[PDB]
RNA sequence: UGGGAGAGGGUGGUGGAAUUCCCGGAGUAGCGGUGAAAUGCGCAGAUACCGGGAGGAACGCCGAUGGCGAAGGCAGCCACCUGGUCCACCCGUGACGCUGAGGCGCGAAAGCGUGGGGAGCAAACCGGAUUAGAUACCCGGGUAGUCCACGCCCUAAACG
RNA sequence: CCGAGGGUAGGGCCCGUGACUGGGGCGAAGUCGUAACAAGGUAGCUGUACCGGAAGGUGCGGCUGGAU
RNA sequence: GCGGGGUGGAGCAGCCUGGUAGCUCGUCGGGCUCAUAACCCGAAGGUCGUCGGUUCAAAUCCGGCCCCCGCAACCA
RNA sequence: GAGCUAGCCCUGGCCAGGGUGAAGCUGGGGUGAGACCCAGUGGAGGCCCGAACCGGUGGGGGAUGCAAACCCCUCGGAUGA
RNA sequence: GAAUGCCGGCAUGAGUAACGAUAAAGAGGGUGAGAAUCCCUCUCGCCGUAAGCCCAAGGGUUCCUACGCAAUGGUCGUCAGCGUAGGGUUAGGCGGGACCUAAGGUGAAGCCGAAAGGCGUAGCCGAAGGGCAGCCGGUUAAUAUUCCGGCCCUUCCCGCAGGUGCGAUGGGGGGACGCUCUAGGCUAGGGGGACCGGAGCCAUGGACGAGCCCGGCCAGAAGCGCAGGGUGGGAGGUAGGCAAAUCCGCCUCCCAACAAGCUCUGCGUGGUGGGGAAGCCCGGGUGACAACCCCCCGAAGCCAGGGAGCCAAGAAAAGCCUCUAAGCACAACCUGCGGGAACCCGUACCGCAAACCGACACAGGUGGGCGGGUGCAAGAGCACUCAGGCGCGCGGGAGAACCCUCGCCAAGGAACUCUGCAAGUUGGCCCCGUAACUUCGGGAGAAGGGGUGCUCCCUGGGGUGAUGAGCCCCGGGGAGCCGCAGUGAACAGGCUCUGGCGACUGUUUACCAAAAACACAGCUCUCUGCGAACUCGUAAGAGGAGGUAUAGGGAGCGACGCUUGCCCGGUGCCGGAAGGUCAAGGGGAGGGGUGCAAGCCCCGAACCGAAGCCCCGGUGAACGGCGGCCGUAACUAUAACGGUCCUAAGGUAGCGAAAUUCCUUGUCGGGUAAGUUCCGACCUGCACGAAAAGCGUAACGACCGGAGCGCUGUCUCGGCGAGGGACCCGGUGAAAUUGAACUGGCCGUGAAGAUGCGGCCUACCCGUGGCAGGACGAAAAGACCCCGUGGAGCUUUACUGCAGCC
RNA sequence: CGAUGUCGGCUCGUCGCAUCCUGGGGCUGAAGAAGGUCCCAAGGGUUGGGCUGUUCGCCCAUUAAAGCGGCACGCGAGCUG
């Protein structure tokens, strides 16, 4: 759900926060966390390469297991469901019977106390990982490797999912969260179910301060600037665009397709996305 | 008001110091020039 | 106590027909539409035909002048949860009844909020026709919406 | 002490009136179209929604107080 | 101060490229109708804002006057 | 050249005192159950008043200045972007 | 002889301005050639959340003493942060290093780049973070957690003893964490005492008193006590913690579990060692055998890795403990005791300032800790005051104008002015009371009022104690007294009505603009399938992101409400294997040069040949655009209606003389005695209009309008008074400016505004305080305007290139 | 153009007279009163307020009257802005 507030301040009026209901543990595993190095959007040259970033709350990086084919046939129990500040999804703590402890992103309906497992022979159940070829066509799925053994790349965001549409050769057909239809190799792993915390998108930051907490510094419009800065810069009083709407770097920002046409993965994309 | 010169012993040494000059092509040229001009000090005086 | 009929209600699941779109094949000079046409679609290969896929919505025959519900309303099929109701036997309680100003709940369609969905249909809107005109009726398009979830609205030729 | 009342400040109800504005009623022979009554020349009415000089039109569902 | 315009009654062609004034509506006569509109058949009306010039010839090309709408009128 | 200034990164520090009284929780009422209402507890917030601190609104002074931006009065923020 | 020339020297302004916070001085006595200025005393004033104290930067001998006063010091100087000289800084425990890691920097391996160089995992460096063993007093002219004294502790090496499978840069644990609020118990600190110690004291009417005045502690191992922190124990299995592991993780089993036990800190006590006031005698002596006790207040500090709640989810690594691996088990390690060993650097002094940053002994700037008492509701606010520190390095007079800063003002009360600018008024707490509207929070301190001191009497609840006394903290009810006035001083909102704009808190032009601008949550479009897009880079490599379409980039709009119409012809972006054009290249009909020839060599048509452009579609919260003339109703007027030209389509809802309206002070209404502004209306909108959003909107605003109340020196209209200057005397002594000057008025003339020319008039010589009309006064080679085939920033469908992309 | 500060207000005046008022007249379509118009006359006088940055103008309430111009559209080394 989403938590509301009474308007006892102007900002408190619209501000909403996550309910955190599924969260069962409020500090992480000491052995699964490492310090996150904040960049501020600066590269090794020390230059801002991504504008408007910095000043957010300090975070620890929780190591996440994006392989899972790492421990085939070795069942694990769900010890807890925890808060991960580095991603929109909630994360689940797995105590393997091995005694090894790992983190996965927590699928919807996943409950603490249940058993999960990974492998070709695994049941088709929420939280289990199988290579895509062994998953029944038409089941919803998340955390999908794009290529075999290369790590789970697709559908990791809160609420997101990908669905298996059918099979063709060594490949399967997925409908990505975005609506693109794509061939993904059959040996690629995927966890069944959809990523949890689906109410994530209904959160209303409510005030400028909240953006600042997330490390999002204020974004200044092109039209608010001067010609030295931006194509939409300058003008006496307010001005319209007066040219095709453009980025600070001059390229067109309404409609211009930007992916490389000759990209090798084109052979594997059946249909460009959705809405 | 707060003025521009705010002395700092570490800052000075690390910025204009001898070892700072020698590390870089531009810094070695400074030392060479100041040696050639016959400067008594090649680098700012800072007490550490 | 024992039985029966039913689209009464809610949840989950699932079946085939049809339309649209996409893919492959085969094939060529028109298709579509009307009162008649025009817009539209079509040699950049359409319509008509066969194969493959995706998706939404509605359930043909049974089907009735029939059935259920207090009313609005309720129709593929399956399972679960649940309401009302009729009959029987003449067993229990002993008038515990009727109605009901306020209150509470329910309440077709349209409409509104948040999110999803979107094949067909279609306000608005555009175009073609008709016409003196045609902000219409007819035709080709088409956005909300029609569908789902939750929350509102609380109206009706809500009629027997 | 209470006390008519006077003063100050803020409220409540009512009446009169007001540039302008909104529709309503009425008015012997104005202008525009022709929605309804005959299948009224698109059956009508309807709750709502949207649109249009105007009657009205259309969408969705309903009713027969319609078909002959 | 610079641009475009004035032509049957109304609204617009022709001017550029000199000779030949055209389209819709309106008006007038006749029809259909019980009657009117719609509709059908036919017909009339401009000498082109004016004056002046060029030309064999001027709505048409060039000058001036009347008029008509526009655009401009900035730095102090 | 970022010992001024602008942003970010790492690691520390600071914010007198008073005021308002969200959610929740507890009890009570209510109902088939609910929603919900009442009191108590509670201590939220780019919440309020106001020092430090950070500012720099209006006015006066200063104008070869105390000062190449200062002084007085007044005024903004002050748990937060 | 001129270049606002260059360098220097010396003038003028001028004995003029000034001598740097208005906290403030006076006298006596010293010293000395000389004294307002140095020393001493007494009196007076000033700071006291500092103008006192400690520390860190930075400064670098400025420290202490003697001897000096030319210069430095805004005056003086015998004095000094000045001159000369001599002296002064002492550590195993304080800080840093022989320890650890953070960003970052560096960088074996590796990658990249014409060269220089750029990257880069580990590793190394890097602290005000982690970690680590000293507290109290005495002493010097000057240092002290450093020397000394008392008490206490750390590591290293070696030895002795007891114990154990010992052994690590490897494994594991731990270290190890946020914000707000907060419990218990302490301590720091402070208040009081009729109690304990103490020189003395009785004044001027009274007091020999339960009188006054002064003080009543600090450190301390083991042990003990009080309060807290941390931590389960045994067994069986074990495939995970890149080898191993008895450790850790996982499973199972018995026992106990806001306990206890073990451990670890804080406070208390504690053998012992210290300290020890006023007062009057000359820093010291005495006081003094000083006493060293009880009660209350009480931290933000300590127990501390405590507790709770919340979302934005809160370093690393070593020390430390445990596991084992080579090894090795005459070794090794742990434990206790003992002797020995323990290095390098800083240590003076200033440190909110005369020693740092500002050229100055500069009213400015500078991080951390302590910061006492009383009263005012609290407090770091305010007033006074302790300890401590000062009177700000020119003075003495006088009592003008004028200036500044301040106080009061009769009657009036905004009549002032662009404007209530400025200054009044209001002003804390307690109680009563409080409107429209609203998003139900608010608007609210709305508005408006009443109370406020002191004395006596009665009484209620809490804290410490004990349940009582005492002390302390919240209260309530009677009866009184005084004054002009009781938050009696100081600190401390004027209020309301109504518009515009921006939702809001924020942000900005350092140093003329704080706003209506920027930002903002929120809305929409668009790109991006991940080796993402996009950004920096030649590249490597980064950021994006250890993120994955509920994510990330770009763009516009700007909470919220109700909405956001028509135009796709032009430009853009998107789709479109047809067709046209289209470069290198392919092809080579057909020609040419040369040669005796084979041959060499050079042109070369049709045809095949990408992107792009053309062409066919789509698309507006993409760039953008959203008509004209003529006629018409049974009074007039107007035109629902109509005709016709044109368009890609002719501006919809809503709004409108507007932050937009030219005419214009439109017209009408409201408010005013009077309203170019204001509010409400109308609509021929010169020239609104729907995300360069349209119309509204509770709350907010040092934003800009209009009005009223209150109150006023703003004003009629000025007066008086205060202090700092101005004035005079002693000291010190600038400045821009300056062709030279023996520098009057008028009317003329003159390059057209004359002290300087002509005519006339007036005028003895030289100053001082004053005022600003002139010297086209000073300042700045006009910043407007033009000119220069001068420059720079910015734009584009100007030209021509380039990166980038195709 | 190696700088002559530029509207209006405020303050402070001074001057011209083509005179607003006051004083002296002639003519009148001058009965009186009150006016019209012209002449002489610059000595003195020539108000307070609403609106606007305003000059000006309009308006309110008065008045003997509410004059018009010059002085670098007088006056920023006098002030305002
Ligand atoms: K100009
Ligand atoms: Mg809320
Ligand atoms: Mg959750
Ligand atoms: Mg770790
Ligand atoms: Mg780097
Ligand atoms: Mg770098
Ligand atoms: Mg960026
Ligand atoms: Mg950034
Ligand atoms: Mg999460
Ligand atoms: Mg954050
Ligand atoms: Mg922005
Ligand atoms: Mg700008
Ligand atoms: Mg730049
Ligand atoms: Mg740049
Ligand atoms: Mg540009
Ligand atoms: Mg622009
Ligand atoms: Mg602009
Ligand atoms: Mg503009
Ligand atoms: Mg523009
Ligand atoms: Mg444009
Ligand atoms: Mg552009
Ligand atoms: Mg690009
Ligand atoms: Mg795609
Ligand atoms: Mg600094
Ligand atoms: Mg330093
Ligand atoms: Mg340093
Ligand atoms: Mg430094
Ligand atoms: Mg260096
Ligand atoms: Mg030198
Ligand atoms: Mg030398
Ligand atoms: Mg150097
Ligand atoms: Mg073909
Ligand atoms: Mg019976
Ligand atoms: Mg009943
Ligand atoms: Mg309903
Ligand atoms: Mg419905
Ligand atoms: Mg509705
Ligand atoms: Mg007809
Ligand atoms: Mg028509
Ligand atoms: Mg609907
Ligand atoms: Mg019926
Ligand atoms: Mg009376
Ligand atoms: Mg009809
Ligand atoms: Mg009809
Ligand atoms: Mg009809
Ligand atoms: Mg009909
Ligand atoms: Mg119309
Ligand atoms: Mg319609
Ligand atoms: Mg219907
Ligand atoms: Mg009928
Ligand atoms: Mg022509
Ligand atoms: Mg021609
Ligand atoms: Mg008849
Ligand atoms: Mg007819
Ligand atoms: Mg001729
Ligand atoms: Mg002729
Ligand atoms: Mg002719
Ligand atoms: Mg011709
Ligand atoms: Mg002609
Ligand atoms: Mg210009
Ligand atoms: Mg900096
Ligand atoms: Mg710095
Ligand atoms: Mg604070
Ligand atoms: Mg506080
Ligand atoms: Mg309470
Ligand atoms: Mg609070
Ligand atoms: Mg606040
Ligand atoms: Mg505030
Ligand atoms: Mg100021
Ligand atoms: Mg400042
Ligand atoms: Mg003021
Ligand atoms: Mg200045
Ligand atoms: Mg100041
Ligand atoms: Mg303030
Ligand atoms: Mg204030
Ligand atoms: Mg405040
Ligand atoms: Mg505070
Ligand atoms: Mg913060
Ligand atoms: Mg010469
Ligand atoms: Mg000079
Ligand atoms: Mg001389
Ligand atoms: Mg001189
Ligand atoms: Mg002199
Ligand atoms: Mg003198
Ligand atoms: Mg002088
Ligand atoms: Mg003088
Ligand atoms: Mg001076
Ligand atoms: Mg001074
Ligand atoms: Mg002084
Ligand atoms: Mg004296
Ligand atoms: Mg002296
Ligand atoms: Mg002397
Ligand atoms: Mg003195
Ligand atoms: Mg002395
Ligand atoms: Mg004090
Ligand atoms: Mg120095
Ligand atoms: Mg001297
Ligand atoms: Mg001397
Ligand atoms: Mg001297
Ligand atoms: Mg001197
Ligand atoms: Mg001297
Ligand atoms: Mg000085
Ligand atoms: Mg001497
Ligand atoms: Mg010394
Ligand atoms: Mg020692
Ligand atoms: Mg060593
Ligand atoms: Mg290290
Ligand atoms: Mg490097
Ligand atoms: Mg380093
Ligand atoms: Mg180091
Ligand atoms: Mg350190
Ligand atoms: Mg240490
Ligand atoms: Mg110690
Ligand atoms: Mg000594
Ligand atoms: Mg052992
Ligand atoms: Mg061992
Ligand atoms: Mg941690
Ligand atoms: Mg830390
Ligand atoms: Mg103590
Ligand atoms: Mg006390
Ligand atoms: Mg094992
Ligand atoms: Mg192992
Ligand atoms: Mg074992
Ligand atoms: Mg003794
Ligand atoms: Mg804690
Ligand atoms: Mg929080
Ligand atoms: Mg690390
Ligand atoms: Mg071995
Ligand atoms: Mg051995
Ligand atoms: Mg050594
Ligand atoms: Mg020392
Ligand atoms: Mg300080
Ligand atoms: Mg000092
Ligand atoms: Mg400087
Ligand atoms: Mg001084
Ligand atoms: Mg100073
Ligand atoms: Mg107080
Ligand atoms: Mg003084
Ligand atoms: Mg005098
Ligand atoms: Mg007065
Ligand atoms: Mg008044
Ligand atoms: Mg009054
Ligand atoms: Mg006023
Ligand atoms: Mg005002
Ligand atoms: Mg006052
Ligand atoms: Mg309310
Ligand atoms: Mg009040
Ligand atoms: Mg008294
Ligand atoms: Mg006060
Ligand atoms: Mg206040
Ligand atoms: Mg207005
Ligand atoms: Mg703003
Ligand atoms: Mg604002
Ligand atoms: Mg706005
Ligand atoms: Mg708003
Ligand atoms: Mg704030
Ligand atoms: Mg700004
Ligand atoms: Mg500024
Ligand atoms: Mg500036
Ligand atoms: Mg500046
Ligand atoms: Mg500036
Ligand atoms: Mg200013
Ligand atoms: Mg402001
Ligand atoms: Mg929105
Ligand atoms: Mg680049
Ligand atoms: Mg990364
Ligand atoms: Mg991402
Ligand atoms: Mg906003
Ligand atoms: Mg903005
Ligand atoms: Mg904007
Ligand atoms: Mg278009
Ligand atoms: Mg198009
Ligand atoms: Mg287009
Ligand atoms: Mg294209
Ligand atoms: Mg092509
Ligand atoms: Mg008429
Ligand atoms: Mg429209
Ligand atoms: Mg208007
Ligand atoms: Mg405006
Ligand atoms: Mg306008
Ligand atoms: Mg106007
Ligand atoms: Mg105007
Ligand atoms: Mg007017
Ligand atoms: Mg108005
Ligand atoms: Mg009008
Ligand atoms: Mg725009
Ligand atoms: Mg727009
Ligand atoms: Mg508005
Ligand atoms: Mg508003
Ligand atoms: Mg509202
Ligand atoms: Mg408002
Ligand atoms: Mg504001
Ligand atoms: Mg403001
Ligand atoms: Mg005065
Ligand atoms: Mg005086
Ligand atoms: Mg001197
Ligand atoms: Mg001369
Ligand atoms: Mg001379
Ligand atoms: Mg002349
Ligand atoms: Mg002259
Ligand atoms: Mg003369
Ligand atoms: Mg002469
Ligand atoms: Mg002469
Ligand atoms: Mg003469
Ligand atoms: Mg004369
Ligand atoms: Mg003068
Ligand atoms: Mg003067
Ligand atoms: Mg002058
Ligand atoms: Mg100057
Ligand atoms: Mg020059
Ligand atoms: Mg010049
Ligand atoms: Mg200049
Ligand atoms: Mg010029
Ligand atoms: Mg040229
Ligand atoms: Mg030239
Ligand atoms: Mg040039
Ligand atoms: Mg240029
Ligand atoms: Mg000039
Ligand atoms: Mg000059
Ligand atoms: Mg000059
Ligand atoms: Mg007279
Ligand atoms: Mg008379
Ligand atoms: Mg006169
Ligand atoms: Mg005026
Ligand atoms: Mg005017
Ligand atoms: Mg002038
Ligand atoms: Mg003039
Ligand atoms: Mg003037
Ligand atoms: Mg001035
Ligand atoms: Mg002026
Ligand atoms: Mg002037
Ligand atoms: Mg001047
Ligand atoms: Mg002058």
């Amino acid at each position: 759900a989403v938590k509301k507030f009474k308007p006892y301040t102007p900002s408190r009026r619209f501000m909403t926060v996550a309910d955190f209901s599924e969260i069962t543990k409020t500090e992480p595993e000491k052995s699964l966390v490492k310090p996150l190095k904040k960049t501020g959007g600066r590269n090794n040259q020390g230059r801002i390469t991504v504008r408007f970033r910095g000043g957010g709350h300090k975070r620890l990086y929780r190591i996440i297991d994006f392989k899972r084919w790492d421990k085939v046939g070795i069942p694990a129990k769900v010890a807890a469901i925890e808060y991960d500040p580095n991603r929109s999804a909630r994360i689940a703590l797995l105590h393997y019977v091995d005694g090894e402890k790992r983190y996965i992103i927590a699928p919807d309906g996943l409950q603490v106390g249940q058993q999960v497992v990974a492998g070709p022979d695994a049941p088709i159940q929420v939280g289990n990982a199988l290579p895509l070829r062994f998953i029944p066509v038409g089941t919803v799925v998340h955390a999908v490797e794009l290529e075999p053994k290369k790590g789970a790349k697709l559908a990791r965001a809160a609420g997101t999912s990908a669905q298996i549409q059918g099979r063709e050769g060594d490949y399967v057909i997925l409908r990505l969260p975005s609506g693109e239809l794509r061939k993904v190799h059959g040996e690629c792993y995927a966890t069944v179910g959809a990523v949890g915390n689906a109410d994530h998108k209904n959160i209303v930051l409510g005030k400028a301060g909240r953006s600042r907490w997330l490390g999002r510094r204020p974004h200044v419009r092109g039209a608010a600037m001067n010609p030295v800065d931006h194509p939409h810069g300058g003008g006496e009083g307010r001005a319209p665009r007066g040219r095709p709407p453009a980025s600070p770097w001059g390229w067109q920002t309404k409609g211009l397709k930007t992916r490389k046409r000759r990209k090798p993965s084109s052979r594997f994309i059946i249909a460009r996305r959705k809405k | 008001m707060k003025r521009t010169w705010q002395p700092n012993r570490r800052k000075r040494a690390k910025t204009h110091g001898f070892r700072a000059r020698m590390r870089t092509p531009g810094g070695r040229k400074v030392l060479k020039r100041r040696r050639q001009k016959g400067r008594w000090r090649l680098t700012p005086a800072v007490r550490k």
